[PDB]
């Protein structure tokens, strides 16, 4: 299936009582798998298949270049509040990533948010920064004279990023592998009178994709539906549903991890 | 600067019975900045064994966790999950649908 | 392990051209890079590949293939301030460098006419001087005796360069039998 | 760009000693590398960021302080003959990710001996051109010899009517062993200065060999006959002739 690793950074000026000045975390596919953040300034585990299977150098050698990523994070926020002539608290944010997908394809991202909006994004297919608007564009420059980090982020991505998430995929594999089939029931309830609605609920599955949809005499879809999230149940599993409402023949639609199910409304 | 509400999502891990064990979760997501405070409560007053994730981070810069507690559900008790956030006035106290 | 290899030394003609190769064995690769340094001096940053290619800057370029997990620094028409050192360093995939152990490049200066001698020089020192750069100079056999290297020194002004080697001892040894332990032109000057 | 101290140091067994260094091109990662015959640089400490550091490679025997964002001293606790080495502080804007090159210091070659007494200076002298060469081909080579000095802390250069010289010069690039096969045998180097023979034969022009040898330094103690092998230069000359 699709699997992913990336890695957040989120960098908060003039931090409340409570609030980290900086913190990391990292993922594999929906699952944290490390954290780090200034008030502990240690990198740590965050799924038992991650501590199992990396020594403790790993942890030490990482804990340092966050530490240094720390500090880079404070500067570079510093010089983006001035840009703008911001005071006050701030947020700036990076992700960087790759996935795998099914037919062997791989893709590679790297973005940056100031206040929780779009800033810079990397495309590695160009070796260009996009920027948002002028600000960005002045950081976009600078960070596009440099050649060779460019061709470095391009390398990263498409070889190195690919290289981990395969190491990570074998470490978790018992976890980030299984397949956990959705529990699908279709529920029928007369609302306001004369209006019936039909809810198409699962629950107990993993891993969260999940495709839901709403059928009329086996060919076409139904208008107007209404989608409910993807929710976690905190044992491991995911829940979700989509909805619609009756006026011939009503279908529920689900495919989990390559199987199909549908369940017919008498 | 776009600050963004969390939403805040309350329901049971498995299709809820009364008297029969069960966990109670809230998912409080998408909101933006991160500085945020999550309690459940039982009744109006605040559930102490608690689980929580930590913080975590959305693609779309948002944020979001998860906060569960077990419990059996009856007819007559009232669960809820209350959060507040530079974006709210007040502190929101969003009630358990029963698993309606 | 973790391994990069390098030539320990290479050797090359004036005006022509060399490859330096540098190999490497790592978990993962983050950029290939190399540095010149000359002898009694820091390194100083000559180049940098991470992808697949052969990137030019004057007289040197820089080649990596991935695949084959190696580098090769190209020097392009020789000149004697190019001997050096050369260090090849590998980012492996903690982002730690790996160093080879180094490539000391030797250049033989193009002797346009060879007039190979052995002189004595008083303040008891014997020149072995202006030979081809083909001949090569070998140790001395006496705990005693000793003999240099060769040496090229470059007259600017003339547009002369020569090769030399210098021997000497205080033992009761005379320059004829200096370079004996050497394989010496047959053509060369002994003055008398 | 990069400012390390000392460039020599000879040291005794179980002194203590502080290398150190300092750069002002705001760079943000520093670094302290041994550099010895026969291998690559190895790391001994790193500092990713001001406020951090980590061991290397080879950390025991040292360690080290990032003091701000501009200073990382190396220290050596007690001298071991096994840290006679060449040391190179490094920087780099950053650490970790990224295509950045380091910038090297200009080296420290710190010598530990276990007694100062096999410390000794250079003795120079300089052997006149042949005049079978100066007939046979024109020119006229002086050859310099700096013979009997420990440990090889040495720069040797040729001075022309005063002023230093370059052209027509070849020096070994490493001293030979005079007793090859001790551990601490004193070394000998040469040199080589060819000049035109009308050159050599102008009375006027006066050629001096310079070695500058780095010994002792004023804080040692010295209790022996022969002078205190200090850090000195000692020269040999020669005027033109015939
Ligand atoms: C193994 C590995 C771990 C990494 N960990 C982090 C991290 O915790 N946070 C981050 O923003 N970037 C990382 N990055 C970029 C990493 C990169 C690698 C290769
Ligand atoms: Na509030």
């Amino acid at each position: 299936r699709t699997h992913s690793l990336r890695y957040f950074r989120l960098g908060v000026s003039d931090p409340i009582h409570g609030v980290p000045e900086f913190i990391s975390v990292g993922y594999v596919d929906s699952h944290p798998i490390t954290t780090y953040d200034s008030v502990t300034r240690q990198k740590e585990p965050r799924a038992p298949w991650m501590a199992e299977n990396l020594a403790p150098d790993h942890w030490e050698r990482y804990t340092q270049l966050l530490r240094g990523w720390q500090q880079m994070f404070k500067v570079e926020l510093k010089r983006l509040q001035r840009h703008y002539n911001h005071s006050g608290s701030h947020t700036y944010q990076r992700m960087i990533g790759c996935e795998l997908l099914e037919d062997g394809s791989t893709t590679g991202f790297l973005q940056y948010a100031y206040d929780g909006q779009d800033f810079l994004i990397f495309n590695k297919d160009t070796l260009s920064w996009l920027a948002v608007d002028n600000v960005a564009h002045t950081i976009k420059q600078a960070w596009e004279a440099n050649q060779h980090e460019l061709l470095y982020q391009k390398n990263w991505l498409e070889e190195e990023c690919i290289a981990w998430l395969k190491r990570f995929l074998e470490y978790g594999k018992d976890t980030l592998q299984r397949t956990e089939p959705p529990l699908v029931r279709v529920n029928r309830k007369e609302t306001f009178p004369g209006v019936t609605a039909l809810f198409c609920k699962a629950h107990g599955f993993y891993p969260p994709e999940i495709y839901m949809t709403w059928m009329k005499n086996g060919e076409e879809i139904v208008q107007e539906i209404d989608y409910g999230d993807i929710l976690p149940s905190g044992d491991g599993t995911y829940q979700a549903w989509a909805s619609i409402e009756l006026d011939n023949l009503y279908s529920c639609h689900v495919e989990h991890s390559g199987v199909h199910m549908v369940l017919q409304v008498p | 600067m776009i600050q963004r509400t969390p939403k805040i999502q309350v329901y049971s891990r498995h299709p809820a019975e009364n008297g029969k064990s069960n966990f109670l979760n809230c998912y409080v997501s998408g909101f933006h900045p991160s500085d945020i405070e999550v309690d459940l409560l039982k009744n109006g007053e605040r559930i102490e064994k608690v689980e929580h994730s930590d913080l975590s981070f959305s693609k779309d810069w948002s944020f979001y966790l998860l906060y569960y507690t077990e419990f059996t559900p009856t007819e007559k008790d009232e669960y809820a999950c209350r959060v507040n956030h530079v974006t709210l006035s007040q502190p929101k106290i969003v009630k358990w649908d029963r698993d309606m | 392990g973790q391994n990069i290899d390098q030539p320990t030394e290479m050797t090359a003609t004036e005006g022509a051209i060399v490859q330096i190769n540098c190999t490497y064995q790592t978990s993962g690769f983050n950029g290939l890079f190399w540095y010149q340094q000359h002898a009694g001096e820091a390194p100083t940053f000559l180049s940098y590949n991470v992808l697949d290619g052969l990137e030019e800057k004057g007289r040197f370029s820089s080649f990596l293939s991935r695949s084959k997990g190696y580098s090769y620094l190209l020097l392009k028409e020789l000149q004697m301030k190019d001997s050096a050192s050369y260090l090849c360093a590998v980012k492996d995939s903690n982002y730690q460098l790996i160093w080879g152990a180094g490539t000391k490049l030797i250049i033989k200066p193009d002797i346009q006419n060879p007039d190979p001698a052995v002189y004595q020089l008083r303040d008891s020192v014997c020149l072995f001087t202006d030979f081809d750069s083909q001949t090569n100079v070998s140790q001395s056999k006496d705990s005693d005796v000793y003999i240099t290297d060769k040496c090229v020194l470059d007259m600017r002004s003339m547009d002369f360069k020569s090769n030399s080697a210098v021997a000497w001892s205080n033992k009761s040894f005379a320059c004829a039998n200096a370079f004996n332990n050497s394989i010496i032109p047959e053509d060369t000057f002994f003055p008398s | 760009g990069v400012t390390q101290t000392p460039k020599f140091q000879v040291l005794k067994t179980g002194q203590s000693m502080t290398l150190q260094c300092a750069q002002d091109m705001n760079h943000n990662s520093m670094y302290w590398y041994r550099q010895d015959p026969g291998m690559g640089l190895r790391l001994i400490y790193y500092s990713a960021s001001e406020g951090t550091t980590d061991k290397g490679e080879v950390p025991n025997g040292y360690n080290v302080s990032r003091l701000n964002k501009r200073e990382f001293s190396l220290r050596l606790e007690s001298a071991a003959p096994s840290q006679t080495s060449v040391y190179f502080c490094a920087s780099s804007v950053w650490t970790g990710e990224g295509s950045g090159e380091l910038f090297f210091g200009e080296g420290s070659r710190l010598t530990v001996l276990e007694d100062l007494k096999n410390v000794f200076p250079p003795e120079v002298a300089v052997f006149e051109p042949s005049e079978a060469e100066i007939s046979h081909t024109q020119k006229a080579t002086l050859v310099c010899l700096a013979t009997g000095f420990y440990p090889d802390h040495v720069e040797l250069s040729w001075w022309v009517n005063g002023k230093e010289v370059h052209s027509g010069v070849c020096t070994d690039p490493q001293p030979l062993k005079e007793q090859p096969a001790l551990n601490d045998s004193r070394y000998a180097l040469s040199s080589r200065l060819r000049v035109s023979a009308t050159f050599w034969q102008n009375p006027r022009n006066h050629f001096r060999c310079q070695v500058q040898f780095y010994g002792l330094s004023e804080n040692d103690e010295w209790t022996q006959d022969r002078a205190k092998p200090v850090t000195q230069i000692v020269s040999a000359e020669a005027w033109g002739r015939a």
